[PDB]
C-alpha cells in the first residue's frame, strides 16, 4: 500500500516503516504545512456566484 | 459659493442617503419591496427564491451587479436588525455575529403582513409615480403606508454633508401617538411622550437617561446611551462569580465585541477575567464571562461597560427630506407630515374609488337595459354583419325601461361619470358607444333569469359605496375618524411588546 | 494562539470525549448553525474559501484557528490523543463545487497534517435531508431516495398486502427494466392505467434542498444537528486519500 | 464515484449540445430573450433587463457570467454568425471592455429567431430550474446548423473542445447533398465545405489537417494573417501593412507583443511600428528599415508573432447526454435527425390543435345555426350551471363535450353578426386543408424531408453571406 | 490603456480623455485618424474595493498632455493638442472622473484653462423615432421647440363655427405666448396656486380703478372661484374676500382654498396687479378668451376634433404628435454606437461644444474638496 | 480674489504676484504633485 509523497512525489509505503505518513521526510511534511499556512494550497476557479460591481 | 453643478451632486447623494418622512424609505428599500409587490411575493403565499426578486429588481429599478440588492433583501428579513422585518424570509439569512447570509439562490423570501400594510392601496392612483432607467417601467415615488416606519423601523445613513439617525420604537406606542395627535393637533411633545417613553430595539437592551430621549424629541437631535442587558450570576457552592450578559446594544457586532473583550484581557488593560464564552444557541442570546478568584464581579462588569460596547452611545439625529428637501424635524413634525400623507393618500384613495363606482355604475346601466331589451338587440346585431354598424345602430337609437324603477328610484343626480358629458343617459329616453361596447362583447352565460336580479343588487350595492365614499369626502372630520380606525386596526394587528428597558439617570 | 474567542463558539463541556465541534460552510450554514445548536454540547467553527490574483483556499487565519481549537498536534509523530478537544467533528457543508472543495481540502489537511485524526474515527460528516414533502397542513423530512420512494409508494397505496408485494414485485421487474422467468410471469400476468390514476391521486408539495442555506436555524437544528433525528458518516482513510485525489487532480 | 461524478456535471457544463451546439448559458440567455419579447422587429430593451431576468428566473449567480455571455453574442470578430443585436457600446478586438449593463441595448437576431422557431408546439422537451417554479428548454428547435457555423470552445480540463466556425450556406449546402443521399463520403461533403470560415477574415495555411479534422474529428491547423507588404513606389522603401488577423487574437495585445520582440532585439529589421486601424478598416502598418526585407520580415513575425497561430480544432460534443468526438457527417446527421423528431412533434402539435380547433368551431357553428331554441332554453334556468346542465350540416358531413357547451356559453354578441358565419366557416375549411396537408406529411417521409430541404433552402437564401477566409494549400 | 495620435502639428490635432469602460471602444471604434487622438482611462481603480484615479494613469495623462506641471514650466510650444475633450459620463460616476482631471488641470496645469485649451464634450440628450423619422435633439430646449413643431405641423384652428381658420405663423406666435407665459406662472407656483393664475389669465382683467371699488372686485373674484370650484377636478373648495384697506379705500381681493384640510389665503395686492407679471399674464389673458367662441374645431392633418378651449387644444395636438412617437433621453455614453457617437459627439460638423472657463475649474476643485472632504 | 492654497492653507491672491497660483510656494505645488503621483487624490463613495 503505497502512496506518493504529496510534496517531491518519492513513492513511499504506508505502516510504521514510516513515521512520516503520508511523506517521506518531515522536512517535506514541515513544507506543506508551510504552504497550508502560507495559502499555497489552491483549486482554480471554474469557467459560485460572481458579482460584476462588487470587489 | 456652492454652485448649480455641486448642489446638484449634493442633491442626488442626499436624496439617496436620507429616507422621506412619509414612508421611512430610501430608494432601494422602495424599488425592492414595490418589486417584490408586482411579483405578488404575498405573505400567505409560498415562498420565492431570493434570486428572482433580487433579478427583477436588477431588470427593472436597479440595473447594477451590486450585491446592494440582495444585501437589502436580507437585511430586511434579519430580527436583529428591523424592529418590525419588511421580509418574511426562510433559510439561512445571516447572523449578529456578522455571518453572511447564503447565496441568492438558496434563500427563499415573501413580504411580511406590515410590509402589505405598508404599500395597501398602491392600485388606487394614491401617490405618484416616476420613470426608472429606461422609461419602460414606472416606480412609486412614495408609499401609500398606514404604518410609520420611520419611527418605527429607524433610519440610518451617511451622505455628502449630513447623515440622518434615527432610533426604532414600539409600534403600539407610536400609533398611539398618532392617535393622541389627531385628537390633539396643537398638543405638546411632553404629551406625546405619554404615550412613547423612547426608542425601542429589536436587540433590547437598556437604555441608560431620559434627558438624551427627551432633548431628542423636542430639537430633532440628542445623544443617549444604551447599556447591554448583562448580569451577574454567583454560583453557591464554590462561591465562583460568572458574569453574563444577555443582550446587548442595537447594531453592535457579538463577534468584535466578544474580540475586542479577548483584546483587552490580553494587553490587560483590563483583569479579572478567567474565561470568556459564546454560548449563544436556540434558546438565545447569552454571552459568559468568568470571573477570577482574585476579581470582583461588578468591577469587570462597569469595565467592559467603560471598555467595550457593552454600553454605547447613540448619536439620535433626525433628518429626512421634507419635500424634495432635507430637514431636521422633532417627533411632532415627524408624527403630523406621517398623517399629511394619510389626509393625501386616503383621499385620493377615494377619488379613485368614486370614479371606479361611477363607470362601473354606467356600465351596469347599460347592461340594465340591455337585458331588458334583449329581442330586439338579438334581431337587430343578427341582421348586421359587421360589428361596428351593430355598434352604431345601438347608439343611433336610444331605448325605454324589473329593471327601470330602481335606476330612478335609486338615483341621486349622480351615479354618472365626471366625465359624462350632458347629452347621454336618461325623459324615460336613453340617449347613448362604450356601453355599447360593453353588451357587444357580453358572455351567453349571462342570459340565465336571475344573473340580472344579481346585477340588480350589485347596482344598489354600489349605491351603498358611493354613498358612503361620498360621506367620506364630504366630512373631514369623517375622514379622520377612518384614519383613527384604520391605526386602531394597524396596532390591533401588529402591536408588540416593549423590548427595551428605560431606566431614568 | 491562545484566544479562540471571536472566531470559535465554544461548547461548555470541557471534557472532549463528550462534546463535538461542527466545521461549517461560513457562507452557508454559519450563522445559522450558530443559532440552531445545543450549547451544551457543540462548538462550531464557521470556515470560508478566499479569492485573490486571478480561488478557493483555506485561509491562514482560519487554519490557525481550526489547529488551535482542535488542539492535537501537527503530523502523526505530534498527535496528542489527550490534547484533543473534541472527539466529534462535523463537516457541514454544501455538496455543489465549493461546498466539495471545503470539505474535501478539510479532509486533505487532515490527511497530511493530522491523519490519526481520520483513523481514529474522530472526525464525523454531516448528513442533511434531501427531500421535505408538505401536503400543505404538514410536512416531513426525508433522508434518502430509497426512503423516499418507500414512502412514496406506501402513500400511493393511500388492494391488500398482496398488493404490496405486486407493485414491489413490478418496481424490481421495472428495475430490472432500467439494468428472465421473472419478465415472463409478468409478461403472462392496462397496468399502468390504475398505476397512473394513483399516482395523479397522490401527487402535494415537493422541495429537493440543494443547500444548507435553504433551512431556518431551528429546522438544520431538528434535520442534522439535533443528537436525535440526526445522520452522519464516519469518513474512512479511503475517503481521505479520494479527497487528496481530488485535489492533485485539481492541483 | 463522486469524483467521477463530479467529472462528469464539469463536462455536462462545460460542452456544447451538437443539436444547437449551446451550452446552458447560451440557451438560457436566449430563451429568456425569447419569453421576454426581445424581438428584432420590435424596439431595443436594455441589456440589465435581459440579464436580470436570467439571474432571477434560470441562472443567478453573478452578471458576469450572464452579460458577457451577451456581449460575446453581439460582436463581429466573436461570432461567425451573431446572435443578439446590440446597440451601444459593446468592446473592441483590441480588448476593450464593453459599456455597462446599464448601457447597453439589445434584442434577437433574425437569425437568432430562426434558432427558436416553432418552440411553443411542444417541439422540444422542457426541465425545471432551481426554484423550480419555470421550465428550460433542454435543446432548442433550430433550423441553423449552429453548432459548425459558429463553433465552440471547451472550458473543461479533460475534455475539451475547439469547433470553428463555419459559413452557412456550405454546411447548408453539405446538409442537403447528406438528405440527399446517407453514407455519403467525407470527401464528398469537403465538395460542399472546404473548410472552416473565421468571422475575422484571415488565411488557411495547410488543408491536410482540414481534411485529418474533418475525418478523425480531431486535427490541428494553422491560421495565418492576411497581412501584405508594400513599397513607396518612388521611395524605394517598404512598409508591411497586415490586414486581418487570425481568429480570436488582440490586435492590441498583438502589436505589444511585436513591440515587445523588437525592444528585446529577438525581432530586428522594423523601423517603425504603428495601428492605424478605424472605422473605414482594420491595418497594421509595419515601417521597414532599408538594411531588412520585408518578406524576411514578414515571416519572422509569422513565427514568433501571434499574427500566425496554431489551431487545434477537435470536436467533442454531447450526445445523447454522453461526450463524444464526431465527424462532420456524425454532426450533420444529428443535426439532420434532430430535425426530423422536431418537425414530427410540431406537425403532431399543429395536427392535435387543428383537430380541437375545428372541434370547437363546430360547436360554434351548431349555436350559430341553434340560436333563438338554445338563447330561450339557457334562458329559463335562472343559473348558468343549471342551464348548461339543460344544455352547416352539410358542410360537416361533405368536409369530413361539456366543455362544448361552455365555450358556446363564453361566446360574445360580437360573434353572432352576419359576417363571423362565413368567417368561421372559411376559417373551418381552411383548417381541413391544413389537416389533410398535416396528415399528408405524416404519411410520407419523402416529403417530410423534403419540406425540410425546403426550409434549409430558405435558411441559406435569406441569412447566407459571402465566404470570410482563405485556403491556400502548397504542399 | 495608452494614447494614439496622428498629425503632429498641435493646432491642427485634438485629444480626447474617455472613460475606459464607457467610451473607450465607441472612440476607438468611432474616431477620425487624421485630427483626433483618445485617450481610454479607466475610472474605477481597484483597492483592497473601487474609488481613484490611477498614478500611472496620471504619468500617461500629463505626458499625453504634453507641455510641463506647474506654472513655472508651462510652455506653450508645446503642448501636443490645443483641445482637450474631457468626455465622460456626466453622471455622477463620470462627473468624478472629470472632476479629478479639471482639479489637476486647475491646481497643476491652470494656464491650459486660463488659455482656454480645455473644451468638454456634450452629447446629445435625446433621440427621437418615428417610424421612418429618426433624429437627435441636443438639449431640453431644442426638444420643447421640437415639441410644439410636430405639435403644430399642418394644424389648425377653427375659433367661431367654420370661421377664417388660423394657423401659421400667426398660431405659433400666440402658442409660444402662451407658453412662455406658462413658464411665468409656473415658476409662480410658490407664491400662488397655478390653476388660479391660468383662470387669471382666461377671467378679465382687474386694474388699480377697478380696485377702488369693491363690487366690482367682489364680483370679478366671485366668478373666479366659483369657475375654479366647478372646473375642480381634485375635490379641493375654493372660496373668497376682499380684506378692507383704510388709506385711499383700495381693495385687494384674496382666495381662500381648503386644499386637503388646509384652509389657506391667497390675497391680491395692488403691486401684484400693477407689477408687470399680471400684465403679460393679461396680454396673453385678452388674446385668447377674447377668442374661441363655441362650436369650434381643432384640427391637424387628417384627423379632427371639437374642442372648448385653448388648453384642449393644445393638449390633443401633443396628444396627435405623441401617438405615434417615443423618446430616449441619453444617459451615458455607453448607449450610442461608434457610428452614432461620432455623428452625435465627436464629428467636427455636427458636434455641440463647451470651454471650460477657469471659474469651472474652480467649481470642480471646490466639489472635489467637498468631496474629498467627507 | 483671492484663492486659498490646497495645499497648506494660506489665501493667496490671484494675480500675478504669486507665480505659483492657486499655490502660495513651489513646495505647496510640488507636494500636491507628488500627492496626485502618490494616489492620494481619491474619492470615496459609499452606498
Ligand atoms: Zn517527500
Ligand atoms: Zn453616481
Ligand atoms: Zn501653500
Amino acid at each position: 500500500i503505497t502512496v506518493n509523497c504529496p510534496t517531491c512525489g518519492k513513492t513511499v509505503v504506508w505502516g510504521e516503516i514510516s513515521p512520516f505518513r503520508p511523506f517521506c521526510s518531515k522536512r517535506c511534511q514541515l513544507i506543506d504545512l508551510g504552504e497550508w499556512a502560507a495559502e499555497e494550497k489552491r483549486i482554480p476557479s471554474s469557467g459560485s456566484d460572481d458579482w460584476s460591481e462588487e470587489p | 459659493l456652492k454652485s448649480s453643478y455641486l448642489d446638484y451632486a449634493m442633491s442626488v447623494i442626499v436624496g439617496r442617503a436620507l429616507p422621506d418622512v412619509r414612508d421611512g424609505l430610501k430608494p432601494v428599500h422602495r424599488r425592492v419591496l414595490y418589486a417584490m409587490n408586482v411579483l405578488g411575493n404575498d405573505w400567505n403565499k409560498a415562498y420565492k427564491k431570493s434570486a428572482r426578486v433580487v433579478g427583477d429588481v436588477i431588470g427593472k429599478y436597479h440595473p447594477h451587479g451590486d450585491s446592494a440588492v440582495y444585501d437589502t433583501i436580507v437585511r430586511m428579513a434579519q430580527p436583529f436588525s428591523l424592529r418590525y422585518m419588511l421580509v418574511d424570509g426562510q433559510g439561512n439569512f445571516g447572523s449578529i455575529d456578522g455571518d453572511s447570509a447564503a447565496a441568492m439562490r438558496y434563500t427563499e423570501i415573501r413580504l411580511a403582513k406590515i410590509a402589505h400594510e405598508l404599500m395597501a392601496d398602491l392600485e388606487k392612483e394614491t401617490v405618484d409615480f416616476v420613470d426608472n432607467y429606461d422609461g419602460t417601467e414606472k416606480i412609486p415615488d412614495v408609499m401609500p403606508t398606514k404604518i410609520p416606519n420611520l419611527l418605527v423601523n429607524g433610519s440610518s445613513g451617511i451622505a455628502v454633508g449630513m447623515a440622518t439617525n434615527i432610533p426604532p420604537h414600539n409600534l403600539t406606542e407610536v400609533i398611539n401617538g398618532c392617535l393622541a395627535y389627531i385628537d390633539d393637533e396643537d398638543i405638546s411633545i411632553e404629551g406625546l411622550m405619554e404615550h412613547i417613553p423612547g426608542p425601542d430595539f429589536p436587540t433590547a437592551a437598556i437604555i441608560n437617561g431620559r434627558r438624551g430621549i427627551e432633548e431628542a424629541y423636542r430639537t430633532g437631535r440628542g445623544k443617549v446611551y444604551i447599556r447591554a442587558r448583562a448580569e451577574v450570576e454567583v454560583d453557591a457552592k464554590t462561591g465562583r462569580e460568572t458574569i453574563i450578559v444577555h443582550e446587548i446594544p442595537y447594531q453592535v457586532n457579538k463577534a468584535r465585541l466578544i474580540e475586542k473583550i479577548a483584546e483587552l484581557v490580553k494587553e490587560k488593560r483590563v483583569e479579572g477575567i478567567s474565561a470568556l464564552r459564546d454560548e449563544s444557541d436556540k434558546d438565545g442570546m447569552r454571552i459568559v464571562i468568568e470571573v477570577k478568584r482574585d476579581a470582583v464581579g461588578e468591577v469587570v462588569l462597569n469595565n467592559l461597560y467603560s471598555q467595550t460596547q457593552l454600553q454605547v452611545s447613540f448619536g439620535i439625529n433626525m433628518v429626512a427630506l421634507h419635500h424634495g428637501q432635507p430637514k431636521i424635524m422633532n417627533l411632532k413634525d415627524i408624527i403630523a407630515a406621517f398623517v399629511r400623507h394619510r389626509r393625501e393618500v386616503v383621499t385620493r384613495r377615494t377619488i379613485f374609488e368614486l370614479r371606479k363606482a361611477r363607470d362601473r355604475a354606467h356600465i351596469l346601466e347599460a347592461l340594465a337595459v340591455a337585458l331588458a331589451n334583449i329581442d330586439p338587440i338579438i334581431e337587430l346585431i343578427r341582421h348586421a354583419p359587421t360589428p361596428a354598424e351593430a355598434k352604431t345602430a345601438l347608439v343611433a337609437n336610444p331605448w325605454q325601461l324589473n329593471v327601470a324603477a330602481m335606476l330612478e328610484r335609486a338615483g341621486d343626480d349622480a351615479a354618472r361619470p365626471e366625465w359624462l358629458e350632458p347629452e347621454f343617459g336618461v325623459d324615460g329616453l336613453y340617449y347613448l358607444e362604450q356601453q355599447a361596447q360593453a353588451i357587444l362583447d357580453l358572455r351567453l352565460q349571462k342570459l340565465t333569469g336571475l344573473e340580472h336580479e344579481k346585477l340588480l343588487d350589485e347596482y344598489k350595492e354600489l349605491l351603498d359605496q358611493i354613498a358612503e365614499l361620498l360621506r367620506i369626502l364630504g366630512s373631514a372630520d369623517r375622514l379622520m375618524e377612518v384614519i383613527r380606525e384604520e391605526l386602531e386596526l394597524v396596532r390591533e394587528q401588529f402591536g408588540d411588546k416593549r423590548r427595551t428597558e428605560i431606566t431614568a439617570n | 494562539l491562545a484566544g479562540l474567542p471571536g472566531k470559535l463558539a465554544d461548547c461548555q463541556e470541557r471534557d472532549p470525549a463528550l462534546s463535538e465541534l461542527y466545521l461549517v460552510e461560513g457562507d452557508s450554514a454559519g450563522g445559522s448553525a450558530k443559532q440552531g445548536r445545543n450549547r451544551k454540547n457543540q462548538a462550531i467553527l464557521p470556515l470560508k474559501g478566499k479569492i485573490l490574483n486571478v480561488d478557493k483556499m483555506l485561509s491562514s487565519q482560519e487554519v490557525a484557528t481550526l489547529i488551535t481549537a482542535l488542539g492535537c498536534g501537527i503530523g502523526r509523530d505530534e498527535y496528542n490523543p489527550d490534547k484533543l478537544r473534541y472527539h466529534s467533528i462535523i463537516i457541514m457543508t454544501d455538496a455543489d463545487v465549493d461546498g466539495s472543495h471545503i470539505r474535501t481540502l478539510l479532509l486533505t489537511f487532515f490527511y497530511r497534517q493530522m491523519p490519526e485524526i481520520v483513523e481514529r474515527g474522530h472526525v464525523y460528516i454531516a448528513q442533511p435531508p434531501l427531500y421535505k414533502v408538505k401536503k400543505g397542513k404538514q410536512e416531513q423530512y426525508i433522508k434518502d431516495d430509497e426512503a423516499m420512494d418507500q414512502y412514496q409508494i406506501s402513500i400511493a397505496l393511500d388492494a391488500g398486502e398482496a398488493l404490496e408485494k405486486l407493485v414491489s414485485e413490478y418496481n424490481a421487474t421495472q428495475k430490472m427494466i432500467n439494468r428472465y422467468r421473472r419478465i415472463c410471469t409478468l409478461g403472462e400476468k392496462s397496468f399502468e392505467q390504475a398505476l397512473d390514476w394513483l399516482v395523479k391521486e397522490s401527487r402535494l408539495s415537493i422541495q429537493r434542498y440543494k443547500g444548507l442555506g435553504e433551512m431556518n436555524p431551528e429546522q438544520l437544528w431538528e434535520t442534522t444537528m439535533d443528537p436525535e433525528s440526526r445522520r452522519m458518516l464516519r469518513v474512512t482513510v479511503k475517503d481521505a486519500i479520494a479527497a487528496d485525489q481530488l485535489f492533485t487532480t485539481l492541483m
